[PDB]
DNA sequence: TATTTTCCCTTGACTGACTGACTGAA
DNA sequence: TTCAGTCAGTCAGTCAAGGGAAAATA
């Protein structure tokens, strides 16, 4: 029995939610960002400038080193190739909207270990 | 709409008032032709229908002559419809492409003369400024001849500098009381 | 010396095969013995694998090839259209002049962008059903490659799943590091082999080069982004400065980190400046909302005629080439004059690139202050 | 010959290695106008002497052109015609013709210019050229160059990510010894730098622009030489040519600096030392007129007759003529419709003029215009 | 017949031209000799025409001269460019202007077959092979070195104004990186201010562009003093005539076309109107057709007013009077001031309306002038003479000669004595002399209500004052046509409208018809350009309010 | 090159809160 | 002469249709 649950919850189950698990500590701290501006707001969609000034807020709360816009745009760029957001970030830079790709419960279930 | 239509039995007030001076301006026909050979062309302005003077100018004078009418009031009229007129019916031939064509082929000849009768030319299927400037090229020509009439209080907003340029204008107060009988769809 | 220099360029920048393998014992094995069992047998199979991108997707398959006949690769970018698949597969199987193999698939994912799928459709086919033996691996980045196929593909797609993440800890990272910048046993000169192993031994507890480390570990544990960092450092060594040293790393690690945008500031000139905070003055007045040539040039006006000196009195036409000098390199985008003009920039980079500006005036700096 | 340029050049110098090395797959490198990142990597590989095909975007708007013209420069450095079609193709023919024995063991480079245009041909060609080493095999490189920083290259899927360099901005004494090394053998080196000083003193405030600055100072060079040929005025003086020089240098930054004035007549000038006019002044006041920061609206017909009457102290008949005259303008883009309801009844304008073309017209017939324009 | 539901339907000149039974035979040499005059003067503005575009196409070849001097390391050189349904035929003698002057290979382009890149040089290759494959730049350049083994390329670009912007970008600066290799010239086409140059080429893409600007009232002054000035043409106008067309002119539209328009309708009435228009004519066939004339030519030529107060003499006076008025012309143009007018039109105007001896006025500047305006005056003088032959009056050339070559107060006041005895000798009103009327025409009302007419005046008179045009005293501080009475009546919602119109055409007098008029009035107003439905009200529109 | 569909931006009337002139002090 | 309570006259927020150029298809 436990060959077949092994390949059924292998071959079948989503695989986001230790996606997030294994992400890095930026990442983790620009997801919690946008957690808390979405919190602060309600609204499924975002400019990055809202959401920069929230991991501006969270990194001088975990006293991480100060972020540059390029750093942040590069981490965002490369959460977008993997499709965990919604963005076209080719064109418009400042003015992005973000949207979840996944429900956030299951965020909010990763990022609570 | 149609019992309006029907009912026709009015009488106008002043008869023979009205009756002279219907001779007054028909007076001015061998002064119309005399103009429009020369190089020019003839507009109709005044607040009675002209279509009564049209009709009696076509008679008396329009008889050995090659005319084509338009009826410019009809609410299904386009530019392109008058080219196939032209160029299949007047013309023995069997739309900027067919305007230089016939703008070629009277360059070529000078011994074809037709005279154009334009009941209405402020009608809202031809207010386009590109139907007036082809209307302008063709009548630009020495041998085609343009009588018109305009009615609209704005009318004479449609053309500009140039396009009254090309039309050779020569202007004439018609101020009968005719009614609007035919014109009026109601 | 040369050796060692060209075979750590060939070791990082073409990012040839080798034989130490990080992490991934589990996900190889299953794969190679995949591998084998379609080979030695007449089984077909399909594989996905999904990751990262840089986290050395193609050094599975790569490996594991070895490990064990024709075979065929195929990327999204170079044949975009199935015509140009046919052609490439008619002429790389040697059967244009007909007219178990390998079938490798890489950029999976914008194959399923195609106007029917037909190719994908035809392979799943011909895995499932025809006596010959395929096998077919696709690499993929987006975790969402289950959403992109159509039903009747997907139900013929085998769900055969490989999973390339980053699991290791920082300790694990400062193992690899370690080991990537070290001379195999097969170079000519020993004793120098030892001494560079014994250098890179020390370089590996020095604190300062542990500040580098753990900085690219915050950005990306992705391994292309070390194996540039090293190269990078590399490029500073010469005969003349034998060893690598900690402060090579930390210059480096600086250098691959500097923004952009603040060096793009620092790079325009004075009327800029003067414009810009006139920008963002209007900003912080008009919260969120746009504007035009038109306020910028009377706000900027109202400033050189009540505070500034009586020198700098430009004209319009002046601050208009300005303005769309400011344009021209996308700094401003449009929603000429009386045009919903926007501004790409936060306050704070302002202040932090006019901080580095050589020769920035005093009365400028408190008007941008106030 | 490069100045002020031994960082850049240096590192680009170690980074390519030897002949035989492997290098970087994709270098993108990014500056501001003229911060030189096509004279230095031009005048490099032509003193390395190694194998690179330049390369314009925007001449090839066309996949086709681009891909062609690569083949041809480098089957003609490698030395009839190659034709592709496709980017398969392409690597196909590149990997069939890097075969040659001089370019075997050789890193081939090949140089872009103005690659802003390439985000705007297609789709998959960037990620092509940045991956190319993966795909052809062959030892390759290839360089960026454009104004833009990488962030606005990005595509979504992310892609081969090139080691990314910047050119640095320029500095006064830089400026100065790039200008003042190209100097007229028929003068002295010393006035040449205080003519670059005093010209960098009067224009660095806005245009720093390496190409434009030479350009003024090309074009201004001939007035200065005017008060020591004349000999009212010494090779040492300094403040005598400065008042002489100023105001002229401040004349040309209002007219040649726009160009508002051709080369040729500036170059010559100092070798050598009604109805419809109230139409549109009726228009203007109404357009402006229920601030002119938010911009004009349109006004209809019946208010500009109004306008037009009130402001004309004299008996105007609405004749034909005035009513075509006003359509008149329209066609020379002072005006402009809105709307297109109807091309007759009411038409609705607004007036696309600026405020001293007005008060210059208004000059024109002794009438003025602000009175009426604050409310 | 011609009502349907179909929108087309379709059905010597002397004779129509005379149709009175005055005299055929003399109207048919009116109408020749009208013809001929007409002929002559289209002849003669053609001429002008053509002289002016050859002196501007001599600019213009001087400009590509100039240019093309500095193609004969790069060192920043530029493109050169020049800017400049009649310009159909403009640009074309250009052409021969250019081909047979400047290059043998020059190619014109048209906004309307040009919308993207590949299509403009597509086309400018094809132009190319005609004057002797995804082209390129390359391709002109191979195609260049093959043809010349030096020769520029000129484009032009005659609706500029119409071309995509982009296009224009990338042509310019694919063209600029090529100059050393491909040269181009590029002749832009503008009918409207050159401003809107800015409006399309950014200045980044202008840079590389060294412009050159190339182009009323100027051009009717010389073509009436070669017209109306000049003696050899018979006919001429009295003075409301020119005073309404010049204030036509220059104050509706500056365009001579109905100018000249208006000039061949006056002809045409002054020769159409009056029968002894026979009896003007050049001085040959003017006598000859004197010598021949029927008895009641006779007698209208007993009963004109200018000869019941009394043609040789009277040519006389005009080849004299036009003279002596350019000498005062001269005169007027030297002074700062300009009092008497700017242009001749002022003076001839200023001269035939009356006898001028402002004038004092003028004469009080006159009497304060320097010796060096004095002698550069009479040199102009002098000149004007030797520039007329066949003069009779060369005793006062004499005189200005005996004047001058004695060269203080003494002589500049005979000098001004001299010309103010000229100007009382010479120039006189042309009314005094009889028989004017022969060869002049004033109706000043029709003509001023043929050419620049009224449509809404004439409405609003028909609408308010209908005793205007029907003499039956209707009106003189209610009884009138129902047209008028609804009119009036607007200066407003449906019923109440339309029970004010039934109690007044009541008052003024089973009735439905009243309903029915009321009906056919609103839809006649509605076909004229004045009202609109609405919805605040069943129906309220004002778009007259006048 | 010709034909058919979609939501964004313009016009307009319905609706509910707002505030200028008035009064009285200080 | 500017600052507190009143009211009448004012003013902006709010709920709908429809034109029309971009988008999609042949
Ligand atoms: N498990 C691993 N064992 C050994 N080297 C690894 C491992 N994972 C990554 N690498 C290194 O990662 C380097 C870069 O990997 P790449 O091959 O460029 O990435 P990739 O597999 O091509 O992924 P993409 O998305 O196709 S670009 C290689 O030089 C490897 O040495
Ligand atoms: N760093 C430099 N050192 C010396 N001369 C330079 C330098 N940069 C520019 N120049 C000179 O200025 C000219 C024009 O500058 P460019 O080299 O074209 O600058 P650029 O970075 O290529 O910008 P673009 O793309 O040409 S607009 C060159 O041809 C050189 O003569
Ligand atoms: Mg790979
Ligand atoms: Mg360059």
């Amino acid at each position: 029995i436990a060959h077949s649950m092994e390949a059924v919850d292998e071959m079948f189950s989503s695989s986001y939610i230790t996606a997030i698990k294994n992400s890095s500590v930026l990442e983790q701290s620009f997801l919690r960002a946008i957690l808390a501006e979405f919190r602060r707001s309600g609204l499924e969609e975002a400019t990055f400038q809202q959401i920069y000034s929230q991991h501006v807020a969270l990194c001088r709360m975990e006293g991480l080193p100060y972020p540059t816009m390029s750093e942040t745009m590069a981490v965002c760029s490369h959460l977008g190739s993997c499709r965990l957001l919604l963005v076209e970030p080719s064109r418009n830079d400042l003015l992005l909207r973000v949207r979840l790709n996944v429900s956030q419960d299951d965020v909010l279930y990763a990022l609570k270990d | 709409q149609t019992l309006r239509n029907l009912l026709s039995k009015v009488s106008p007030s002043f008869s023979a008032e009205l009756k002279q001076l219907n001779q007054q301006y028909e007076k001015l026909f061998h002064k119309w032709m005399l103009q429009l050979h020369l190089g020019f062309n003839i507009v109709l302005y005044g607040l009675g229908s002209k279509r009564d003077l049209l009709e009696r100018f076509r008679t008396t004078m329009l008889q050995d002559s090659i005319h084509v009418v338009i009826n410019g009031f009809f609410p299904g009229i386009s530019v392109k419809s008058v080219l196939n007129s032209i160029t299949e019916e007047v013309l023995d031939h069997m739309i900027l492409d067919q305007l230089d064509w016939i703008v070629n082929k009277f360059k070529e000849d000078s011994s074809l003369e037709l005279f154009l009768l334009i009941h209405n030319l402020d009608s809202q299927m031809l207010r386009g400024e590109k139907s007036q400037q082809i209307i302008g090229q063709l009548s630009s020509l020495h041998n085609i001849y343009l009588i018109a009439s305009i009615d609209h209080l704005n009318a004479p907003l449609m053309w500009d500098h140039a396009k009254q340029s090309l039309f050779n204008w020569l202007w004439y107060e018609t101020t009968t009381y005719s009614p609007y009988t035919e014109e009026t769809s109601y | 010396l040369s050796q060692v220099q060209r075979i750590l360029r060939e070791r990082f920048c073409r990012q040839s095969p080798h034989s130490n393998l990080f992490g991934v014992q589990v996900q190889y094995k299953h794969l190679s013995e995949l591998l084998k069992r379609t080979a030695l047998h007449g089984e077909s199979n399909s594989v996905l694998i999904i990751g990262p991108r840089g986290s050395g997707k193609t050094m599975l398959i790569n490996h594991a090839l070895k490990e064990l006949v024709l075979q065929v690769h195929l990327n999204g970018l170079l044949q975009i259209n199935d015509k140009i698949a046919l052609k490439e597969i008619t002429r790389q199987l040697n059967l244009e002049n007909v007219v178990p193999v390998i079938f490798i698939l890489d950029e999976f994912d914008l194959f399923a962008h195609h106007k029917n799928q037909t190719l994908l459709y035809n392979l799943f086919d011909i895995s499932q059903s025809a006596q010959t033996p395929i096998a077919v691996i696709g690499l993929t980045c987006r975790l969402d490659i289950l959403e992109l196929l159509e039903k009747r593909v997907k139900s013929r797609f085998s769900h055969r799943q490989i999973h390339l993440m980053n699991s290791f800890g920082f300790p694990q990272y400062v193992k690899i590091f370690k080991e990537q910048l070290s001379l195999p046993a097969e170079f000519p000169d020993k004793v120098f082999a030892e001494k560079w192993n014994e250098n890179v031994q020390y370089l590996s507890e020095d604190r300062s080069v542990q500040e580098v480390l753990q900085k690219h570990f915050n950005i990306s544990k992705n391994l292309r982004s070390l194996h540039m960092l090293l190269m990078l450092a590399l490029n500073r060594v010469t005969a003349s400065h034998p060893f690598m040293t900690a402060v090579d790393l930390m210059e480096a690690s600086q250098l691959c980190s500097m923004d952009s945008k603040a060096n793009i500031v620092h790079g325009l000139s004075v009327l800029e400046i003067c414009l810009i905070i006139a920008m963002k003055h209007l900003n912080d007045i008009y919260e969120e909302e746009p504007f035009n040539f038109q306020m910028v040039y009377n706000e900027f006006q109202k400033f050189v005629q009540r505070k500034a000196h009586s020198v700098y009195n430009f004209e319009k036409p002046v601050v208009m080439k300005a303005f769309e000098h400011l344009q021209q390199l996308e700094l401003i985008k449009p929603m000429r004059e009386y045009q919903l003009m926007k501004l790409l920039l936060d306050n704070t980079q302002i202040m932090n690139a006019l901080q580095k500006y050589p020769n920035c005036p005093t009365d400028v700096r408190q008007w941008a202050t106030s | 010959v490069v100045l002020c340029r031994e960082s850049q050049v240096s590192i680009l110098q170690s980074l390519f290695g030897e002949r035989h090395h492997f290098s970087f797959p994709s270098i993108f490198i990014y500056g501001h106008t003229a911060s030189g990142k096509t004279y230095v990597t031009q005048t490099l590989l032509k003193t390395l002497e190694l194998p690179h095909v330049f390369v314009n975007c925007v001449e090839c708007f066309t996949l086709r052109l681009l891909l062609e013209q690569i083949l041809n420069k480098l089957n003609h450095l490698s030395s009839t015609e190659i034709t592709c079609e496709t980017f398969n193709d392409f690597v196909r023919l590149f990997k069939q013709v890097t075969t040659a024995e001089n370019l075997k063991d050789q890193t081939v480079y090949i140089v872009l210019d103005k690659a802003e245009y390439l985000r705007d041909m297609e789709a998959n060609l960037l990620p092509g050229f940045l991956r190319l080493q993966e795909l052809a095999d062959r030892n390759v490189t290839v360089l960026f160059l454009s104004e833009i920083v990488w962030e606005k290259f990005r595509p979504n899927t992310g892609c081969f990510e090139p080691f990314v360099l910047y050119f640095p901005d320029y500095s006064i004494g830089n400026l100065q010894k790039i200008l003042s090394h190209d100097h007229p053998p028929e003068y002295s080196a010393d006035f040449y730098a205080a003519y670059i000083n005093i010209l960098l003193g009067v224009f660095y405030t806005v245009c720093r622009d390496l190409k434009e600055l030479r350009h003024l100072a090309v074009l201004n060079f001939p007035k200065y030489c005017e008060p020591v040929v004349k000999g009212e005025a010494s090779e040492r003086d300094t403040r005598k040519l400065w008042r002489n020089i100023e105001p002229h240098l401040k004349k040309a930054m209002q007219t040649v600096y726009l160009r508002e004035i051709s080369s040729s007549q500036w170059e010559k000038l100092q070798k050598d030392d009604y109805y419809s006019k109230f139409i549109l002044i009726a228009a203007y006041l109404a357009s402006y007129n229920p601030n002119h920061l938010l911009g004009p609206k349109p006004f209809p017909l019946d208010r500009l007759l109004a306008i037009l009457y009130s402001i004309v102290d004299s008996r105007v008949a609405p004749t034909a003529n005035i009513f075509s005259q006003i359509t008149s303008l329209v066609t020379l883009q002072l005006l402009t419709l809105v709307g297109h309801d109807d091309q007759l009844d009411g038409p609705k304008y607004k007036c696309t003029v600026s405020l001293d073309f007005i008060r210059a017209i208004a000059r024109t017939v002794n009438f003025d215009i602000i009175k009426y324009l604050y409310d | 017949t011609s009502s349907m539901s179909k929108g087309c339907f379709v059905f010597p000149i002397e004779d129509y031209f005379n149709k009175g039974k005055n005299e055929p035979e003399d109207s048919k040499l009116r109408f020749e000799t009208y013809q001929l005059i007409w002929q002559q003067m289209k002849s003669e503005n053609e001429r002008l025409q053509e002289e002016l575009n050859k002196n501007l196409f001599d600019n213009l070849i001087e400009f590509l001269q100039k240019s093309h001097s500095g193609f004969q390391q790069i060192k920043l050189r530029e493109i050169p460019t020049a800017a400049l349904t009649d310009h159909d035929l403009t640009f074309g003698s250009l052409t021969e202007a250019l081909q047979n002057n400047v290059t043998p290979y020059v190619v014109s382009l048209q906004a309307k077959d040009c919308p993207d890149m590949k299509h403009f040089l597509q086309k400018l290759i094809s132009q190319l092979m005609d004057c002797c494959t995804h082209y390129s730049m390359d391709s002109l350049s191979s195609w260049y070195m093959t043809v010349t083994q030096s020769p520029p390329v000129v484009v032009i670009l005659k609706d500029m104004e119409s071309f995509a912007t982009k296009v224009l970008q990338d042509f310019i600066i694919i063209s600029s990186q090529h100059l050393h290799e491909f040269p181009l010239i590029l002749i832009f086409g503008i009918a409207t201010s050159p401003i809107i140059i800015h409006r399309l080429l950014p200045h980044a893409v202008s840079s590389l562009l060294c412009i050159e600007l190339f182009q009323c009232k100027e051009h009717l002054t010389t073509v009436l003093d070669k017209l109306l000035l000049t003696t050899q043409f018979p006919f001429k106008i009295n003075e409301k005539v020119l005073q309404v067309l010049t204030n036509i002119f220059l104050y509706h539209d500056f365009s001579v076309q109905n100018f000249i328009k208006g000039l061949q309708l006056s002809l045409l009435e002054h020769f159409y109107s009056q029968p002894l228009s026979v009896l003007c004519c050049n001085l040959p066939e003017a006598k000859r057709r004197i010598n021949f004339l029927s008895n009641n030519q006779c007698e209208n030529i007993r009963r004109l007013p200018s000869f019941r107060r009394y043609l040789e003499n009277l040519h006389v006076y005009h080849m004299n009077y036009f003279l002596v008025l350019r000498c005062l012309h001269k005169f007027t143009s030297s002074l700062p001031k300009y009092p008497l007018g700017r242009q001749i039109r002022e003076l001839y105007c200023t001269c035939l309306e009356k006898n001028i001896w402002e004038y004092a006025s003028v004469l009080q500047l006159l009497r304060m002038l320097a010796k060096d305006e004095l002698m550069t005056i009479l040199e102009k003088c002098f000149k004007v003479f030797k520039s007329y032959c066949e003069n009779h009056l060369g005793s006062t050339a004499k005189r200005i000669e005996e004047f001058l070559a004695q060269f203080f107060e003494v002589l500049r006041e005979n000098v001004v004595n001299f010309i103010d005895c000229l100007v009382r000798e010479y120039l006189l009103p042309p009314e005094t002399q009889p028989l004017h009327e022969v060869v002049y025409f004033s109706a000043a009302h029709a003509l001023r209500e043929h050419l620049n007419a009224a449509p809404r005046i004439a409405l609003h008179t028909a609408l308010n004052n209908p005793y205007y045009y029907l003499k039956n005293e209707a009106l003189k501080s209610n009884i009138a046509p129902d047209i008028c009475i609804a009119y009036k009546l607007h200066l407003i919602n449906l019923v109440d409208w339309s029970e004010a119109f039934a109690t007044v055409v009541t008052a003024a007098e089973m009735n439905e018809i009243i309903h029915a008029r009321f009906i056919r009035a609103v839809s006649e107003l509605e076909l004229l350009g004045f009202i609109k439905p609405t919805k605040q009200k069943t129906d309220h529109v004002a778009r007259l309010t006048w």
